[PDB]
RNA sequence: GGAUAGUGGCCUACCAUGGUUUCAACGGGUAACGGGGAAUAAGGGUUCGAUUCCGGAGAGGGAGCCUGAGAAACGGCUACCACAUCCAAGGAAGGCAGCAGGCGCGCAAAUUACCCAAUCCUAAUUCAGGGAGGUAGUGACAAUAAAUAACGAUACAGGGCCCAUUCGGGUCUUGUAAUUGGAAUGAGUACAAUGUAAAUACCUUAACGAGGAACAACUGGAGGGCAAGUCUGGUGCCAGCAGCCGCGGUAAUUCCAGCUCCAGUAGCGUAUAUUAAAGUUGUUGCAGUUAAAAAGCUCGUAGUUGAACUUUGGGUCUGGUUGUCCGGUCGGUUUUUCAACCGGAUCUUUCCUUCUGGCUAACCUGUACUCCUUGUGGGUGCAGGCGAACCAGGACUUUUACUUUGAAAAAAUUAGAGUGUUCAAAGCAGGCGAAAGCUCGAAUAUAUUAGCAUGGAAUAAUGGAAUAGGACGUUUGGUUCUAUUUUGUUGGUUUCUAGGACCAUCGUAAUGAUUAAUAGGGACGGUCGGGGGCAUCAGUAUUCAAUUGUCAGAGGUGAAAUUCUUGGAUUUAUUGAAGACUAACUACUGCGAAAGCAUUUGCCAAGGACGUUUUCAUUAAUCAAGAACGAAAGUUAGGGGAUCGAAGAUGAUCAGAUACCGUCGUAGUCUUAACCAUAAACUAUGCCGACUAGGGAUCGGGUGGUGUUUUUCUUAUGACCCACUCGGCACCUUACGAGAAAUCAAAGUCUUUGGGUUCUGGGGGGAGUAUGGUCGCAAGGCUGAAACUUAAAGGAAUUG
RNA sequence: GAAUCUGGUCAAACUUGGUCAUUUAGAGGAACUAAAAGUCGUAACAAGGUUUCCGUAGGUGAACCUGCGGAAGGAUCAUUA
């Protein structure tokens, strides 16, 4: 219901029957494979990829198509950047209130926030170094996080 | 979290069967629940169920039989010792007469008295009476 | 409801550490693990208390009921300890006399005051070697003075 | 290295900086020796174990050691302390926590008895010894077994009744009488002999031994709890009983005495523990809206818990195991007509770990083909060769939990089989002959914690191929080997080769990622908000002051007063400053983790819901430690101070009133920089999770309506109607569900007790105190006692 | 092969301090509890005669009062346009 918040909400994506493809929304595996790849290298992640490929060209799902997922095509090709996709996605929306805080000394409920944020990155932070993504003792903050961004 | 789906699917169904609905959803949808139901259609405490395939998780219809009374779920899975069984099913169904103490183990999940013919015991699931 | 205490195959540990702590508000238990019947309530945590009549006091009671209790205030051997015992039956403090070794027991309530008696929790039984009940039958004589 | 019998930080040198810890290290406590066990006794348990067995310690303490196989012995020694003996003062001797005894302590516990005959033990040992051990004494520790009359007759009453014109015999059976009478009995003594080491006592008896006076049952109780006195005398709120309730002021059923009577009975009471009762400690199994009890809120590490998914199904035979079908039989037994049930082998896209070899049992065989009913009934028989019929060695095992039967868990205990101790409690005895010799026994079970054994593979975890450095092998090269066996035997060097190991390259295979949880995170989209920070705008308000104007009061009043100016205060109007607030809208509305948040725009980041054929793929829930915020008040330190306004003054009232009201009015209020860290921070309802019932609404999202109206002609937005939907906030009725009820659709899905987790409570007080932490500038917080005290404190409702 | 004796070593105990724990006199203080029942009021319970409460400051002769904020366990589930 939720981790951080009491809002409770089923603001989801269904996912239809078919693990074929539908089969009339043509191209191929290897066409949306370097039309993949081509994004991978302009620096848009995989959500936002599929995204691309769904909104605009004929795919439902790389998976479907492909058989890879994203990610795992992103890998097989080199493209996948070292700090992951979501992680890094909270990792700068810490340093946007980390410095926020910086010049608002008196915020609290920024504060508050802040310490979500960061309890977040330290929960997917833990999770992806015991699946050996990240190599570990090796901790994601603050002071070096701003560089580990930029 | 939703732990216990065999719990959570067993009460539906205690829910279901308190009021009389000749049937009932389960959502999550296991082997063990179907293991668990396949059991009590072998007694008959459970008409038809049918397991859909969302392509996907589980999900299941039951068909009630108003001859459930309680359909029974022990929650941390005790180990049983043999002799045991006899205090679970003593202090769980009412009489040595009926009911049955649904039982995972080492011979799949029987009943608390067909593990006694096979001799062979393990952890509990729930019961029925 | 999940029902308060905790239910893992696992748990144990957060049931055995929580019942260790809660016993504690038990007020059997606390007495037994704290020596309180030792380290206080003048007999040493023992059924009796051998005890030098120091006087022959009249306790005026508590309410609803209305007499004066005819007691003794003892002075426990072992401990040193000081406490009041009733003497049961008529007068009988008579029979007891003044300065008298007296056996003591427990009113009956495991400490605490039986009934009207306001700051008693003692009976006399053996006055020098007898017996209060023995004399006041007088089944049994007293052994002069 | 040293030592030790020996391993070792056991000791020493030199070196390194480890070791344990919230899965409670360390410390403290223990009225703690451990275990076997004990009591309790549905199940789960609790408490106890000094104490008959097994370990361990100790011999007043603490040391040190001799001898010795074995001693850090103490019925050995050395010493020092502590205690004490014997003295001719120079010096000697000591150690009961062996037995007996005594003191002392204490509520609390035995005789300085007789013995080695048993049981065993020791030695130079048949022969000696043994307070080890037995034998008594004492012994209401426990426990076992059971006398305290029985049968008559006569004499007075109850019950059946042959018949009941009134009786009554009483033919038949029961109870009462200091009648009376016959018949036993060990309680005792005592020759004897048993018994016994000798005795006692027991079992056995020569001889005596019962008549109500003897050869005598007490304890407690007699209103309720709780079995049973409204008997007789006293007593008279006393004296007393009374676990609790409570009784007692002249008929007290509770005190105290007689007779009745009850309960238990050679026992029963009392006290303290303790177990049960106590589901009042709760794992099973409690409570927390209000009764005690949900941390103010969120985060959060440990913990604990954690969606679903991978081998299912069908056949084919083949072993049992009881009901059946008759007893086919001399109340028992062997098959079939049948059964369910439990296996086993397999075959099904299927390996059960695989080989280097031993044994290949067997025929899949067919080498001569026939001992022979016309035959595929039957076997002397050995080159290719089915290996499961076993070994005996590799190779290397994903590992656990879980459960199985097994091996072990000393005996006594515990349950329990066998058995005439007279019965038992027990004990390991016993049983049957010619009664010349023979002969059954002395079980079985438990104890589940850990380890070991083997099966099982559900459950739960864990693991493997996604840089494949992956898997195999007719690979073909290689690279590093290792290395024994023959070349006569040693030292080589290189082979052939067979085993490692390691990069290549050629092939083989279906080459290798499960979902994508109405889990979660994260991306995107449009939105939404009185969410927060920082910045501005207003209203308009109150105040003072200004200038302005107008000449008696204006304020206040709670009913009523005081109190203020007039040299127009007030009132009227224009402003100014300051620092406040930020109405009306404003709601069973919104947002916020809470606390809390409404004038404005702007900026700053954040956020929920929503939608989503987006992406990761277990990241998740709750959480002791730790944190973040956290109303008001308070506090330092600043700014301001309009009004109210803790303090104060002060005016009335009342028996009085430093209390309301009255009037004024520092501190504050407000703000800024610090702290504080609590509130009825209250929905007095922890969080997550699912599922149960309708009604209609209610709102923030979203769908569909040739719907209506807007009207700028079709409109298209907007705004409704109506139906259904995700999200939010609350009501109505029945409750068949809950609940003590009030009530509650959650406080339901709970004695038909188990989804996950955190926390809190265990009569009331004493007390949120004492103390000690710890935190604070302090106030205070957090943490948190008992002694003592008390029978009720509550809660909810009913009638008054 | 004795007494004797030079280093070690184990280390009682004493000496004179230091330190934890448990006990235990203690003048005094300051409590808290029982109460026969006395003074002083009469706070709360009825809108308890200023509605109760809570938090928190100040003050008092005592209950108590008064700010501020909060809560109804309130003396109201109610004013529509
Ligand atoms: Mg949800
Ligand atoms: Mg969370
Ligand atoms: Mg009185
Ligand atoms: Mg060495
Ligand atoms: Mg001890
Ligand atoms: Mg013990
Ligand atoms: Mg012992
Ligand atoms: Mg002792
Ligand atoms: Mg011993
Ligand atoms: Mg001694
Ligand atoms: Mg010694
Ligand atoms: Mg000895
Ligand atoms: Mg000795
Ligand atoms: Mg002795
Ligand atoms: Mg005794
Ligand atoms: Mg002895
Ligand atoms: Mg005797
Ligand atoms: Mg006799
Ligand atoms: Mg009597
Ligand atoms: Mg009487
Ligand atoms: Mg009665
Ligand atoms: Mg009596
Ligand atoms: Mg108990
Ligand atoms: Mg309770
Ligand atoms: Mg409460
Ligand atoms: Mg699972
Ligand atoms: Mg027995
Ligand atoms: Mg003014
Ligand atoms: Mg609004
Ligand atoms: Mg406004
Ligand atoms: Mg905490
Ligand atoms: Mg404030
Ligand atoms: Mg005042
Ligand atoms: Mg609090
Ligand atoms: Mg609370
Ligand atoms: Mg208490
Ligand atoms: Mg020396
Ligand atoms: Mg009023
Ligand atoms: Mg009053
Ligand atoms: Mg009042």
């Amino acid at each position: 219901g939720r981790m951080h918040s009491k809002g409770k909400g089923m603001s989801s994506s269904a996912i239809p029957y078919s693990r074929n493809a539908p089969a009339w929304f043509k191209g191929s595996s290897d066409g949306v494979v370097e039309q993949i790849i081509k994004y991978a290298r302009k620096g848009l992640t995989p959500s936002q990829i599929g995204v691309l490929l769904r909104d605009a060209h004929g795919v439902t799902q790389a998976k479907v198509i492909t058989g890879n997922k994203i990610l795992r095509i992103l890998k097989s090709n080199g493209l996948a950047p070292e700090i992951p996709e979501d992680l890094y996605f909270l990792i700068k929306k810490a340093v946007s209130v980390r410095k926020h805080l910086e010049r608002n000394r008196k915020d609290k409920d920024a504060k508050f926030r802040l310490i979500l944020i960061e309890s977040r990155i330290h929960r997917l932070a833990r999770y992806y170094r015991t699946v050996s993504v990240l190599p570990p003792n090796w901790k994601y903050e603050s002071a070096t996080a701003s560089a580990l961004v930029n | 979290t939703r732990t216990s789906v065999l719990a959570d699917a067993l009460n539906a169904i205690n829910n279901a069967e308190k009021t009389g609905k000749r049937q009932v959803l389960i959502r999550p949808s296991s082997k063990v629940i179907i293991k668990f139901l396949q059991v009590m259609q072998k007694h008959g405490y459970i008409g038809e169920f049918e397991y859909i395939d969302d392509h996907r998780s589980g999900k299941i219809v039951v068909q009630l039989n108003g001859r459930l009374n309680k359909c029974g779920v022990i929650s941390p899975r005790f180990n049983v010792k043999i002799a045991d069984v006899e205090k679970w099913t003593a202090n769980l169904l009412p009489a040595r007469q009926f009911g049955y103490v649904i039982l995972t183990t080492s011979a799949g999940i029987m009943d608390h008295e067909e593990a006694h013919r096979k001799h062979v015991s393990g952890k509990i699931l729930g019961f029925v009476y | 409801m999940g029902k308060g205490k905790p239910r893992g195959l696992n748990s144990a540990r957060k049931l055995r550490v929580h019942r260790r702590n809660n016993r504690w508000a038990e007020t059997t238990y606390k007495k037994r693990l704290l020596g309180t019947a030792f380290k206080s309530s003048p007999f040493g945590g023992s059924s009796h208390a051998k005890g030098i009549v120091l006087e022959k006091i009249g306790i005026e009671s508590k309410q609803p009921n209305s007499a004066i209790r005819k007691c003794v205030r003892v002075q426990l051997i072992k401990n040193g300890k000081k406490v009041t015992a009733f003497v049961p039956n008529d007068g009988c403090l008579n029979f007891v006399d003044e300065n008298d070794e007296v056996l003591l027991a427990g009113f009956g309530r495991k400490g605490k005051a039986k009934g009207d008696i306001p700051g008693v929790r003692f009976k006399v039984v053996k006055v020098s070697g007898v017996s209060l009940l023995a004399l006041w039958k007088e089944k049994k004589e007293k052994p002069r003075s």
